[PDB]
């Protein structure tokens, strides 16, 4: 760990600065270092970890999609080689995040809020691996589904339907169903049920909670509009 | 592509 | 050179793919490898080199500005340390580009078109170093000015006033005067003279040349509007 | 910031 010599608090502070500078690779390295200190992460710290790696892998996914499309049309070795290079780097980032979750964020997350957060992340990074997998692929897909479903089960027992982690989990699991599992009806049913159950609970929310929940509800609606 | 968070 | 084993043509092809994937760090590494093959660069290849490093260093500059502003307001060691980290990486990229120009793009550029292109780049990367330098700074600034001015002298002898390399050189040298040399009147005078001389030569241009030249002329006008 | 190319 190249971050092993830096104080945990300094790593968190620098992750926040990297975010403001849109330096997401740095942000992810700082947050990896913070995780490797071995202590549990607070809610803010989990959000910092998630934002950093989401942005890094999101850039890799966007690039992979551009290159894959070019490769498909072309069907020399260069396009394949370069797509493979990006793919391998993306898989490396996913393996790194899954490694952090397995060593040892998930096992040490006692609270439902933390366990759901990390199981959602596990589903997300298996989903990103599944996007680029080509057969191996089945095991990755089933692994994503199992992580998402365990998170769903916990979230339903322990969180209200407006909780933003529960909502984002359902949003992402719905996308998994649509784009990975080739189960669009499951995707649509989950987004709709999630939206309707949250709508019925908005009356319980303060102004701040209402803003969080309705933001994600709009994303659910956006996806349903795309899919129907 | 669809929204995820 | 980690790119030493890849064919020159494959490096160029992959630089073009990286550009389409907005993978500018990769693009710059591919173009560095191409330069290190030791052959002169064509116009398209010079443009690929320039675009790649402009984007890489542009991102670093934007981040450095965010961090410097935070550092200034705060006036622990973390903000300074992280600004210093970004600064050192930016200086490393500038040193890499200046190294390519000195070994041996400039000395082997016989044509005016190529020599002007590389001298402009030399001015640009000394300008980026000057943005972060703090005293050393004087030598960097004078070095940028000398490179820009030599490029200007050649461009005036050998290129028409609408030539897009000549126009972009003047645009950037004008910015150098304004933001680095604290010589706003020189900056404004150069942008205006450059714009007016190009305007008077537009009548000689084909439709394609007219599009190139007027694009940069609009940037000259944009800067003059900012400065007056 | 001003335009450069
Ligand atoms: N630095 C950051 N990026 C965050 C810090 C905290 C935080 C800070 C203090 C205490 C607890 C958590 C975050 C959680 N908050 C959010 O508002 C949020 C809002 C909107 C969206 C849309 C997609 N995802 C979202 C997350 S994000
Ligand atoms: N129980 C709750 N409803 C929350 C408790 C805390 C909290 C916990 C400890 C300290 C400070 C705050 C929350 C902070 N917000 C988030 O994490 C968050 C995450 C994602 C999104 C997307 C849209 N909005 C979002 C908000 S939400
Ligand atoms: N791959 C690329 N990025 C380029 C390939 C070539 C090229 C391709 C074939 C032969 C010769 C040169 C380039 C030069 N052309 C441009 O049009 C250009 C246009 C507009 C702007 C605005 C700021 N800079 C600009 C450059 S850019
Ligand atoms: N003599 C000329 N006027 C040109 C000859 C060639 C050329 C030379 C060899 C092969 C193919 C083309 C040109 C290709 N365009 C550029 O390099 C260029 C660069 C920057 C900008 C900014 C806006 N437009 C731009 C165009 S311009
Ligand atoms: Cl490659
Ligand atoms: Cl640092
Ligand atoms: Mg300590
Ligand atoms: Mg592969
Ligand atoms: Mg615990
Ligand atoms: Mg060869
Ligand atoms: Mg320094
Ligand atoms: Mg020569």
């Amino acid at each position: 760990g190249a971050m092993g010599s830096m104080e945990r608090a300094s790593l968190i502070q620098k992750a926040k600065l990297a975010e403001q500078a849109e330096r997401y690779e740095d942000m992810a390295a700082f947050m990896k270092g913070a995780v490797e200190k071995g202590e549990e992460l607070s809610c803010e710290e989990r959000n910092l970890l998630s934002v950093a790696y989401k942005n890094v892998v999101g850039g890799q996914r966007a690039a992979w999609r551009v290159l894959s499309s070019i490769e498909q049309k072309s069907n020399g070795p260069e396009v394949r080689e370069y797509r493979e290079k990006v793919e391998t780097e993306l898989q490396g980032v996913c393996d790194t995040v899954l490694g952090l979750l397995d060593s040892h964020l998930i096992k040490e997350a006692g609270d439902a809020e933390s366990r759901v957060f990390y199981l959602k992340m596990k589903g997300d990074y298996y989903r990103y691996l599944a996007e680029v997998a080509t057969g191996d692929k089945k095991r990755i897909i089933d692994s994503a589904r199992s992580a998402y479903q365990e998170a769903m089960d916990i979230s339903k027992k322990e969180m209200p339907p407006t909780n933003p982690i529960r909502l984002g989990l359902a949003l992402n699991f719905s996308v998994f169903h649509y784009e990975i599992a080739n189960s669009p009806e499951e995707a649509i049913s989950l987004a709709k049920t999630t939206f309707d159950e949250a709508m019925a609970d908005l009356h319980t929310l303060s102004e701040d909670s209402y803003k969080d929940s309705t933001l994600i509800m709009q994303l659910l609606r956006d996806n349903l509009t795309l899919w129907t | 592509f669809p929204a995820t968070v």
